[PDB]
């Protein structure tokens, strides 16, 4: 939880996914990692005073339409998440737009597989609350 | 077979710029009454800023009453489709006049206020008196003429009486056609409300002082 | 964390206070609360009544505002929403830094009873 390499972390958890690995640019700085995606916001990883985050924006309106989803959006959290601390996301606000995080749980971070249960498992919650919030 | 997020995976790359972020218990109670109100708006954080920055007491207190008379109707509307509906407009229709108005020391929030314990007593009184016009009665010449003289007497003792309304007495004798506009807005909005309603009686109860306040929020 | 014992932090907790399986906190003049412990973690949280699963539907923006704005006690800066017999919980995943000794454990507690009252006004009706 001490000698935790994330970047190695992401990189196999990336691998176990199988993710074309020439995708993956200069990550070791201990910065934030960003995976770009598709049509959904890009997720973040970061390290933070010995806490792994996984998080994301979720768009410029978010906060808006969450106005009218805020049940929705309610349900889907007390669902729960497995690999999260608690069991369960949380929701912030950064730029002016809502953010859906993970604490994850040291369970997760114990190798790439597992990592990358967290990984894909945030991607699927990413979906469903951008979604939820269209 | 790779995974939905390896299909979709565009690029990793890493930040300096991308970073999370790190008790007045109060404050977070009378957050939350707005907030209900609030969420009616077109955007309730521009909300929330305008009447953070505002210096207007008398408007602040138009709102935070307004907010928790809304909590109130919620309450009480929530089994009707059109109950719902009506009290959803009323709070869009606030909340714009809010963002509209933008709670300067000259503001459409405050003035309409009562500001003895007599006034009070005299707006507590007629809601419950328009309350019964209506539910005697669309509006006949007979409940139109009622409804008149129960909003008449309350516009024209604000104007007579009221410090938070920041015209000069003299001035204020030039606006009898404010009276009775206002009034007649008055009507139409619980006439319009009435077309479109023991259950009922209740939602027209906590409707009334939502609907009345909202005109008094749009008499120029 | 494995030499923690959570019914003498509890214990400490009230004593530094000038007081006297789940622990049932049940004081006067306060709502019971619920302590426990599960998988290394301690959890403070409570029911908040009988009708507090319909009242999240109808209030869902406001309570989820008030979430938001945080809880520096907890886990993830962040009290948490569950159901227990029916029932909306208000629950607090209890940072380790309030797990030290009673002092800091008290300060979770009152900081605990402080944002149910809080979310028990939010959910009257």
């Amino acid at each position: 939880m001490q000698h935790l390499d994330i970047a190695e972390l992401v990189r196999s958890a990336l691998e176990v996914s199988g993710c074309d690995p020439s995708l993956i640019g200069g990550i070791d700085s201990h910065s934030t990692i960003v995976l770009d995606l598709f049509a959904l916001p890009s997720i973040c990883i970061s390290v933070k005073d010995d806490d792994v985050w996984i998080w994301a924006q979720l768009g410029a309106d978010s906060m808006v339409v969450l106005q009218q989803r805020a049940y929705e959006i309610l349900m889907t959290i007390m669902e729960g998440c497995h690999f999260a601390r608690g069991g369960q996301l949380l929701l912030g606000e950064q730029n002016g737009e809502l953010t859906l995080k993970a604490l994850v749980h040291p369970d997760f971070l114990s190798d790439g597989e597992k990592f990358s249960t967290a990984l894909n498992g945030f991607y699927n919650y990413l979906e469903v609350f951008s979604r939820s919030l269209m | 077979q790779a995974t939905n997020l390896a299909a979709n995976l565009s690029a990793v790359r890493e930040s300096a710029t991308a970073t999370l972020s790190g008790e007045d218990f109060p404050a977070l109670i009378k957050q939350a009454s707005l907030d209900a109100l609030f969420k009616c708006g077109k955007d309730a954080e521009a909300l929330k800023e305008v009447f953070t920055n505002s210096n207007n007491v008398a408007g602040k207190k138009a709102i935070m009453e307004f907010a928790g008379l809304f909590r109130s109707a919620l309450n009480a509307t929530s089994d009707s489709p059109e109950a719902k509906t009506l009290l959803m407009k009323v709070g869009a229709e606030y909340t714009a006049q809010i963002i509209k108005d933008g709670l300067k020391e000259k503001s459409a929030f405050g003035p309409w206020l009562p500001e003895t314990k007599k006034a009070e007593a005299k707006l507590e009184n007629l809601e419950k008196q328009l309350l019964d016009i209506i539910k005697n009665n669309e509006l006949s010449k007979l409940s139109t003429n009622l409804v008149m003289q129960e909003v008449m007497p309350y516009i024209a003792s604000c104007i007579e009486h009221n410090f938070g309304c920041t015209l000069d007495p003299l001035t204020r004798s030039n606006l009898t056609h404010l009276v009775d506009k206002a009034a007649a807005k008055a009507v139409e909005a619980l006439d319009m409300c009435h077309q479109k309603l023991e259950a009922r009686h209740l939602e027209m109860q906590t409707l009334i002082p939502l609907l009345l306040r909202n005109v008094f929020a749009q008499i120029p």
